[PDB]
């Protein structure tokens, strides 16, 4: 039985002495643990990002819950944060100075934008990896997700959620101002609202292998598009994805909201109560949960 | 990280160090669209 592989990857830095981080940590850790089910010849690979000192909090975590009440087999990897950030840098610069807080170019944001650079960085023995944030909650088999890579369409490179905050629509403003009939920003179904980074299915091989998602990456395309779209962010990979998947929509399946319903409602109270419902709907089985924006989960 | 410009114009962080005036979404009103 030759062994088949799964890839997981979570962010978890500057864990020590942060007790909520720590806290939702252990939400997503302990309901993503308890609800798997692998084959036996599956192993389920767990990989963090983190400097020393979250590393060792995410070991004396993790101890307490594996191995998995299910049996399957798990495997758990580290990767140093400074590393992947020298490793992306040369990559991911370019577009640090629209989508960081604030202003230049700085080390310290880099990683915001593995996501967009995975395929260089990760191993070539890994075709797919799923990146995760921690703020989550579990209600299924994460076994399920993998299926959605079997939806993608020719030419797409990455599964990605639809942002269900009227963010984009705000930072799309002065674009929907000179195109008042734009899809750009509007909410779903006919409307392009932008992504949200909670849950990624990065498909590595994919990304390598689009011609047209590597010119994307390049500084002058960027900066093409940044222009075009009078876009600028601070929240990295997320707002990069968006802005390229306005003008690019093949490059991306998207996933049903069940698999990343956001919590946040901060937008709602910051100038778009009208319009705030048409983003945020969400109905189906919710199969993750997102508490984004420091946003308590419900039980 | 930063917090979110609440107004149309200028960077995406509020006081954004290269903007001086703040156009507030419908309904919103002050130099940090408060009431
Ligand atoms: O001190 C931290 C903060 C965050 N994280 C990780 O980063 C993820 C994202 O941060 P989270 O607190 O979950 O923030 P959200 O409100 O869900 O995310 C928004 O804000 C993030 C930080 O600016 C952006 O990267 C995202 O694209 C944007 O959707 C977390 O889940 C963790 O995996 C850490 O490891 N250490
Ligand atoms: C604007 O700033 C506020 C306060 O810092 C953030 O809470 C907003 O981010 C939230 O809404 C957009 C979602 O994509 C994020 O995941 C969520 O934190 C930010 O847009
Ligand atoms: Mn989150």
């Amino acid at each position: 039985v030759v062994p088949v592989d799964y890839h997981l990857l979570m962010m978890f830095t500057k864990a020590e002495h942060n007790a909520p981080l720590q806290a939702k940590a252990r939400v997503a850790l302990s309901s993503l643990l308890r609800l798997a089910k692998f084959e036996a010849h599956e192993v389920l690979n767990l990989h963090f990002v983190s400097e020393e000192a979250s590393r060792e909090v995410a070991k004396a975590l993790l101890r307490e819950l594996l191995p998995p009440a299910a049996g399957f087999k798990c495997k758990v990897i580290f990767h140093d944060v400074a590393v992947l950030t020298d490793k992306l840098f040369p990559v991911v610069e370019a577009m640090q100075k629209y989508f960081s807080a604030g202003s230049g170019t700085y080390y310290s944001d880099s990683i915001f934008f593995l996501s967009v650079a995975m395929h260089q960085i990760m191993p070539k023995e890994i075709p797919r990896i799923i990146q995760l944030d921690l703020d989550l909650k579990y209600k299924t088999n994460i076994r399920e997700l993998f299926e959605e890579f079997d939806n993608f369409l020719p030419g797409a490179v990455i599964g990605i959620a639809r942002e269900m905050q009227p963010v984009y629509r705000h930072t799309f403003w002065q674009f929907r101002h000179e195109n008042p009939k734009t899809r750009v920003g509007d909410p779903p179904p006919e409307g392009l609202p932008g992504f949200n980074s909670g849950v990624m299915l990065l498909n590595l091989e994919a990304m390598r292998q689009s011609p047209l998602y590597s010119h994307l990456l390049e500084p002058s395309w960027v900066q093409q598009l940044a222009d075009k779209y009078h876009f600028r962010g601070h929240l990295g990979d997320q707002d990069f994805f968006t802005m390229i998947g306005m003008e690019h929509p093949e490059l991306f399946h998207v996933l049903d909201c069940t698999w990343n319903r956001q919590l946040c409602t901060w937008w709602r109270d910051h100038g778009y109560s009208d319009v705030f419902q048409a983003y945020f709907r969400c109905e189906g089985h919710v199969k993750i949960y997102h508490g984004n924006c420091n946003t308590p989960i419900p039980e | 990280q930063c917090e979110s410009n609440p107004c149309l114009n200028g960077g995406s962080c509020k006081d954004d160090i290269n903007s001086y005036e703040c156009w507030c979404p419908f309904g919103f009103e002050g130099k940090n669209c408060e009431l």
